[PDB]
């Protein structure tokens, strides 16, 4: 069974960077779009970043210029360089992978999902 | 001396003009405004994982070295003038063999407005890539991309941007479809950034969403496989003394399923896994394989090698087999139960 | 006589600006077209296209190219067409096309002494069709050729067919090996894109398909093989290995006809009119083999336990019904699709 | 003697033909057929490789000198008026450019100009495929000027007009070169009257390949169905199964026999043969379907009649078939 | 402006017929490849199609400009007015630079004279494949980059960054193959005219096996097994035990005839021809087994194991499922 | 700067140089010295009777107008200046649509020595025509020629010749086989003179001697034809009464040989005669077809329709005096024919 195991960090100072990673196993995702998401408490899943096969970084409009997605096609993973963490970014970060049919921004196009990583920004 | 006025304007614009320099090379970025009119979304080749598209690829940018004052507010010029003016080097990031048409003249238009705002369209036939995930073949869907950007000019030099609310800046002509097998459900327009070895580039993106109509493979593959399993299940309804006849059912329908299982994966990329059509044939091959192993069991317990003459009642004759009286019900049932789980797993996604 | 023509052409091209349309700020230039079709090479249903070779000519009037003293029609060399204004007319259906280049690039420039310019081309284009193969191979096909200016709108250029019903010649001399050209039409209209209103001409065709091939290829074998499935009704029911071997080998032969026809046809998502017939004749073969298994069940399964409960009565029934049900199948088929 | 060429081109206008207000230029063409490629019956084409020569008189290229001939490269072709000869029935015609432009240009002192280039032409030949595969064809190769009418360019053949090579190294697989003609006609099109040269290549097919692939397997399987008349009555599964696989093979052989042909909509002489070869295969199982019925349920001596009649009626057919398509 | 005068100073009297340092040291052209995709790897034509971003760095002192701090990214048409190396590919059958919407070149001048000349090349490079272990084999496909007109006295090649020169190999997902490793070899080669520098990008294409199981192997197993039904059918059924073996030697033929349509005309026995001739023997011996039975009971009748008719069948029910299972154990351990 | 003196040499070589005129136009002949390095002898197409070859076509001559006295003796120049200097118009006589490669630059080199000797070479991809005689298919051998000479210059103006003892001129790369069906058994070069209609031209010839590897057709054609004739002779070893069983042998094996007679001609151009493989199929079809005429004769004399029982000695049938001879004659005459076939054509 495909497991999207995640890592990263739990707590960070407001004004400190973080690096959230996502390793994959059971399927070679070198042809899929591996993306990140964000679900605030009391709020739907919000798109953060995505990288295609051709190393093309699709960012969300509210998070552009801050985060930097980077994939590792050899180790079959995806990274998300958290940078400039405001206290409005305290949520659960999900790791997705899918072909993007009616997608690349829509959360219903990703068939494989991660578990989640509570990122807490304290001021 | 009628048309000497517009000749004087065009010669004045090209005196101190250098077509090797970006407009504002050490000043600012060059906001190129794009637009695509898809005339015909041509036939998708499964064997090459490619598709063909025929677009009017529009571009628009402001060149301040082409300001003029004349009788007209826009110079609807020839395509020769476009080769003497800086035009951006937009290429397609996943094009295999794309054609810039030039029948009968090079299909380009250049329109210089009075303040320098240019318009520059081309009629292209892009044969682009489309990475396919053929796990649910043929009941699947694909998002074939069409991705373009500058080749030499980085993010800090040329920035592409869609005109007029990007979701409605890639319009498809209703006449030209050219999709016999697939079905275009709509497009999705986005924009991204690469990190090449030379720098960041601005990359436009249009994902065309397809959906394979499965009407072909029902006629050619699914119904010849269903009607072959039924022919293997005809042989349960014969007498057990017809060994040279019930063998002909159980072996020729294997030869039929062998012909179907070889010629089903034609015009497909030789993928390293089983498609959803392969999970239908290999199970339908197992109802035909087991319809002959069943007869090998009934032949093993047949004592009397002669049929019922008719003028008697049960010399001693062979009774109707208890394996046949069960397998007249179990094999049409277990095939029908599989034929519900198969078409509900895949037609719901 | 010879140097006077040489000094006249040198002053027509002196100060001639090929970037400017004739009457660049004034009225639109009227371009009249004329097509002489050489041949239609191939009409491929797989690629949904047709290859068209034609002599494509254009008349327009350019007042800058108006010589006076010479009472001739100066047919210049084709290299001067790179030094003149010619319209940027394209083909919207064009997939792949090329101007022939043996022994030179086949163009012509025939200047007239009032400024009229003839610009001929020998173009071989592979224009696309959109085929409605629901009635294949008993269908008629509409395949067009959309001629249109690219950069100049209807404010700058206008198109017309010279001799509006006799502009396209050589249609009756086209010999297609499979189709048959019924008629052709000439339409002059205007299309509107996001950049302006452009003039558009369209030569169209009505390709009616001939069925002299498909009878000898698909229909007439599928008739005779279906009739040979009916031999198992005049054969005694005791012959188990004979009435089975007819119906088993006949569903092979009705399969191998279907597996050959799929190779020459595209991925068509619907039932064609030839797939309404091969699947139809497959049922008469498949029911002629279920008939024996219904005979071989009554005499042996319901033995020790339309007319039924009789073995010879079902055979004497099926010798009349299947030559009558299949004969009604051809009468419904060959009247609905003809 | 560079001075001869520079004065030859100084004041020379290559846009204008010679005698543009005086005479139609007389061009003496000359063709050397290097090879004739495969006559593709599907696309109705044939490939031909020729050396194509043209001689015309250009008074502007006269020179009074000693050398009397100027054997030049293809570097002078782009500076002299060259006639716009196109092949009228060509589909993919290509000149050769390896290693150089394969063109030859020779100028004599009286103004006569020889011009020769090597060409491959995928010409058009509408194959009337009646009497297949015993047919004879005259595939044309037509050429004329493109812009210059009869009043401006007149072509003419020489006394050595079309010259033929060895004919053994040609790529004529099924055909055989039997004849050669030429003619001169003036067509009438919209842009004037053009003088159209034409070369007709008479081609006849050898019929050695379709005998091996089609005729010999179709005859030796009609004979395969004749084996059942010696297998006795009441051998019911063997008399039946011999008469269906023989039908199954006629379905296979009729399918493959139409691969080299295009999608023609009539009955060729091969299609007449195979359709008759259905019938002797068809009437061998209907014979047993008659003999099995009317014995178990004269007619009882039908196998004594069918061993004589069916080898007679098939060899009588070959007396009618092979004579009416080779003689009469 | 100031840049328009600066570029014209660089290209005033710039002789593009002359190598940089034409009478002195050789120029060091450093290369860099960013592979886009590998389109199709065909065994019939013995080639593969490669699409890549091919880049070259060298320095040229004639193109040095001061004052401007920027890297002058010029139009691609100035590459027809500069010196660029005449590097080619030995394996090249048919290649082309992509020309939509323009010819995809780039010229990025640097203020010390360093020149970037990038290309987007789709080349069809050739591979002579060793198909003796087909379809269980590894391959080796190379790309021999070499200068044509300049010897090693005039030009030198090196990969930039060492092993980090060729990127984008891990992004490649071939449907048939699977890339194991790639190597970067820098050397010199000697022709009859001089010693030329040569670079080579090699690959190791290991073929996936999941296609050929469902296509060739797994049918041919389950049809060899259906020739074994005849040992359970009684020997009196002559029309039944023949129709098994006769249809099964037809079915092993149709697997063989529908395989050579998509495969080259190599003379040696592959690993799939060794298997399909191997499974043809177990089918053919299972039909000779019946004619051995049918000769003993009916020819030797009226006048290992014994010549009893039931004993030969009970012997063949054990040996042929054992020998064919022994055949697969030798086969799938010699090639895998 | 430093490269100003080399521009002064190259501009002086082209002042008054006419590339439209042969070197030594009224003095002597031009003696062009050719050389071919075959990098890869590409795949030979039977269906087109052509063969691809990838050469370094070298050619060298003396031009007395390109002499120079510079700092260095050999100007290893760019490929641009070769279009401004007379190059001989060498074309291939049996050529077809061949390709001069243009990646990433046009693959040409021109080297001027200080005495005026040129080294204009090219990397071509020649698809020459090879006329094949397929009468011994597949046990045959071919001599595929290259023939190249000038096009506009006769023997009195441009004369070609080889360098370095002509058999050592055309050399092939040892790791450049690129043959999957044939086998290159060396080459044989020769000069020549062709009488054309415009003069007498000097023609350099090179005959590549090929030979077809038999092993593909033994696997795909010869073994399915032998294992069908053996299969059709299995039916002799059965009893007389299995008429619905021995008929299935003699009808399927005719269908099998008919299938093999079709898909064996697909590996050829459609020649109008019988190859040496068709004479194997037509005789192997005769043993299969005679294996059913034998059974139709045995069934003509079979009187009782029931087989032998495993308890008796009713009148049972004999063991077919025709068949006891046919089990000796048919396996032996097919063995005699293979010794006639495989010793006539293997030489
Ligand atoms: C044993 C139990 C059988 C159980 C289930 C068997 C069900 C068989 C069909 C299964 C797929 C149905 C389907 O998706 O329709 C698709 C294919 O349909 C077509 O495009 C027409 C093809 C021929 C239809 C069947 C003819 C039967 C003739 C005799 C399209 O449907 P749409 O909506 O028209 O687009
Ligand atoms: C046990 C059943 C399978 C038995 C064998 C299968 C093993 C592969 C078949 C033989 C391959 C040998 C071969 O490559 O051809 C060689 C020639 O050899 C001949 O020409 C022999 C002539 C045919 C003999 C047929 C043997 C029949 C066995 C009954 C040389 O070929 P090349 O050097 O590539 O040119
Ligand atoms: C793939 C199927 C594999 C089945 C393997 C099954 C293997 C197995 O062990 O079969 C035994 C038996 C055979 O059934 P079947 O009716 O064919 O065999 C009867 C049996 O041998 C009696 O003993 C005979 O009578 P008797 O001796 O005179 O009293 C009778 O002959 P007669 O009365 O005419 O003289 C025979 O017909 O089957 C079942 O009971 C149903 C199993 C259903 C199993 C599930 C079937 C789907
Ligand atoms: C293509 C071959 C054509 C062969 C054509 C041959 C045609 C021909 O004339 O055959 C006659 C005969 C048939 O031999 P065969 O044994 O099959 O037939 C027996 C024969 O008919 C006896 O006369 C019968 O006995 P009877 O006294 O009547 O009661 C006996 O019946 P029964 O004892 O069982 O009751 C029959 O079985 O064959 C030869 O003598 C050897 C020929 C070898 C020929 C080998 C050629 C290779
Ligand atoms: C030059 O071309 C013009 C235009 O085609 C010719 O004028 C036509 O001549 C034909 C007879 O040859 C008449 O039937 C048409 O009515 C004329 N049309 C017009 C618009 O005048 C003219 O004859 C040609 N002149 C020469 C010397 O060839």
């Amino acid at each position: 069974q495909v497991q999207l195991q995640e890592s990263g960090g739990g707590l960070v100072q407001a004004g400190g960077s973080l690096r959230v990673s996502c390793a994959a196993s059971g399927r070679t995702f070198t042809a899929y779009i591996m993306a990140w998401f964000r679900q605030a408490p009391g709020k739907e899943r919000e798109f953060l970043a995505a990288m295609d096969q051709g190393r093309i970084q699709y960012y969300g409009d509210s998070v552009r210029g801050r985060f930097t997605i980077s994939r590792d096609y050899a180790k079959n993973s995806v990274d998300l360089q958290l940078d400039g963490l405001r206290p409005e970014d305290t949520a659960v970060y999900y790791c997705a992978a899918g072909a993007g049919f009616w997608g690349l921004r829509t959360a219903s196009s990703y068939h494989y999902w991660g578990q989640g990583t509570q990122v807490t920004v304290s001021s | 001396d009628n048309t000497t006025v517009f000749t004087r304007i065009l010669d004045r614009l090209l005196d101190g003009y250098d077509n090797r320099l970006r407009p504002g090379l050490g000043e600012r970025v060059t906001e190129v405004k794009t637009d695509i009119f898809v005339t015909s979304f041509g036939p998708v080749s499964d064997h090459d994982m490619e598709y063909t598209i025929d677009v009017f690829f529009r571009q628009s940018w402001k060149d301040e070295r082409l300001k003029f004052k004349g009788p007209m507010t826009v110079l609807r010029l020839n395509n020769l003038m476009a080769s003497k003016i800086w035009t951006p080097d937009t290429f397609f990031h996943n094009g295999k063999k794309s054609v810039a048409h030039n029948m009968t003249m090079p299909n380009k238009l250049l329109r210089i407005t009075e303040d320098g705002t240019l318009l520059y369209t081309m009629r292209l036939t892009v044969r682009a890539e489309c990475p396919m995930h053929l796990e649910d073949f043929p009941m699947d869907a694909h998002a074939c991309p069409l991705k373009f950007g500058s080749y030499a000019y980085t993010r800090a030099e040329v920035v592409y941007e869609w005109t007029r609310e990007p979701a409605r800046s890639v319009v498809v002509a209703e006449d030209g479809s050219r999709l016999n097998q697939y079905d275009l459900l709509g497009q999705t327009v986005d924009s991204g950034i690469v990190q090449s070895s030379t720098g960041e580039y601005v990359v436009m993106t249009t994902h065309f969403h397809l959906k394979r109509k499965i009407g072909y493979f029902v006629i050619q593959t699914y119904l010849p496989c269903i009607m072959t399993v039924i022919l293997s299940q005809v042989s349960f309804w014969l007498n057990r003394e017809s060994v040279p006849a019930r063998t002909v059912f159980g072996v020729t329908t294997v030869l039929t399923m062998t012909t179907l299982s070889i010629s089903a994966r034609n015009s497909l990329p030789k993928v390293a896994y089983a498609t959803a059509m392969d999970w239908f044939i290999a199970v339908c091959y197992a109802f035909v394989f087991s319809a002959l192993i069943e007869f090998a069991t009934v032949n093993y317990f047949t004592k009397r090698g002669y049929a019922w003459d008719g003028k008697s009642v049960v010399k001693t004759f062979n009774s109707v087999s208890k394996i046949d009286r069960l397998s007249r019900i179990a094999f049409p049932l277990l095939f029908g139960i599989f034929n519900l789980v198969y078409w509900a797993t895949y037609l719901n996604r | 006589n010879m140097s006077f023509v040489k000094e006249t052409v040198d002053k027509l091209l002196k100060g001639y600006d090929i970037r400017l349309r004739p009457d660049f700020g004034g009225p639109p230039v009227c371009v009249g077209m004329n097509i002489d079709i050489a041949s239609i090479d191939m009409v491929s249903e797989v690629n949904m296209d047709y290859t068209l070779t034609m002599y494509f000519q254009q008349y327009w009037r350019d007042k800058r190219l108006a010589y006076s003293g010479i009472p001739l029609n100066l047919t210049l060399d084709n290299r001067v067409a790179d030094q003149l204004w010619v319209p940027d007319t394209y083909f919207l259906n064009d997939k792949k096309s090329f101007v022939h280049g043996v022994t030179v690039k086949n163009r012509m420039i025939r200047l007239h002494p009032d400024g009229t310019v003839l610009y001929g081309l020998r173009i071989t284009t592979t224009a696309a069709c959109m085929m409605d193969l629901r009635r294949y191979p008993l269908d008629e096909q509409n395949c067009t050729l959309e001629i249109e200016s690219y950069g100049y709108t209807t404010d700058d250029i206008e198109f017309y067919w010279r001799g509006g019903d006799k502009a396209v010649t050589g249609v009756e001399r086209i010999e297609l090996p499979q189709f048959s050209i019924v008629e052709h039409r000439l339409v002059s209209r205007n299309v509107v894109f996001a950049t302006g209103a452009y003039p558009r001409l369209s030569l169209s065709f009505r390709l009616k398909r001939n069925i002299g091939y498909f009878i000898l290829q698909t229909y007439m074998p599928s008739i005779l093989i279906t009739i040979l499935s009916w031999v198992s009704f005049w054969i005694n029911y005791d012959a188990s290995a004979a009435r089975v071997a007819l119906g088993i080998t006949t569903v092979l032969t009705m399969t191998t006809i279907n597996t050959h026809l799929r190779e020459t046809l595209p991925k068509i998502p619907y039932v064609k009119a030839i797939d309404m017939y091969l699947m139809g004749c497959f049922v008469f073969v498949f029911l002629a083999l279920l008939e024996y298994a219904f005979v071989n069940y009554i005499f042996f399964g319901r033995g020790p336990q339309p007319d039924l409960t009789d073995v010879n009565a079902i055979d004497r029934w099926s010798r009349i019904v299947f030559p009558f049900t299949f004969s009604l199948f051809n009468l419904v088929y060959w009247l609905y699709y003809v | 003697v560079t001075v001869i060429l520079n004065n030859l081109l100084e004041g020379y206008d290559n846009k204008l033909r010679p005698d543009i207000g005086v005479k139609p230029t007389l061009i003496h063409t000359d063709m050397y057929v290097n090879s004739i490629g495969p006559v593709n019956a599907i696309n109705m084409e044939y490939t031909i490789d020729i050396f194509f020569a043209q001689t015309w008189y250009d008074r502007r290229l006269k020179f009074n000198s000693t050398i009397k001939v100027l054997r030049l490269n293809s570097n002078m072709v782009g500076k002299i008026w060259i006639p716009d000869t196109f092949f009228r029935n060509s589909k993919k015609a290509d000149a050769h450019w390896i290693t150089t432009p394969n063109r030859m240009l020779r100028i004599w002192n009286d103004g006569r100009v020889l011009y020769t280039l090597r060409l491959t032409i995928d010409a058009e030949c509408q194959l009337q495929l009646h009497n297949f595969p015993m047919d004879e064809h005259s595939c044309p190769l037509e050429f004329s000027s493109y812009g210059y009418p009869r009043e401006e360019i007149v072509y003419q053949w020489k006394r050595s007009s079309v010259e033929v090579g060895d004919t053994r190294s040609w790529r004529l697989y099924q055909f055989s070169f039997v004849g050669l003609r030429n003619t001169t006609e003036v067509v009438k099109t919209t842009s004037g009257d053009y003088v159209v040269m034409s070369v007709y290549f008479d081609l006849s097919r050898r019929m050695g390949y379709f005998t091996i692939q089609t005729y010999i397997p179709c005859t030796l399987i009609v004979v395969l169905s004749w084996v059942s008349f010696w297998i006795n009555k009441d051998a019911v599964p063997a008399r039946t199964s011999l008469g269906i696989t023989t039908v199954l093979t006629m379905t296979t052989l009729s399918t493959i026999a139409r691969k080299s042909l295009p999608k023609v909509s009539y009955v060729t002489a091969m299609d007449l043969f195979v359709s008759v070869c259905f019938i002797f295969v068809f009437s061998a199982l209907v014979e047993y379907g008659t003999l099995h019925y009317f014995v178990s349920n004269r007619i009882a001596k039908m196998d004594s009649y069918a061993r004589i009649f069916f080898p007679t009626a098939f060899c009588l057919f070959n007396l009618v078939y092979w004579v009416s398509y080779l003689y009469l």
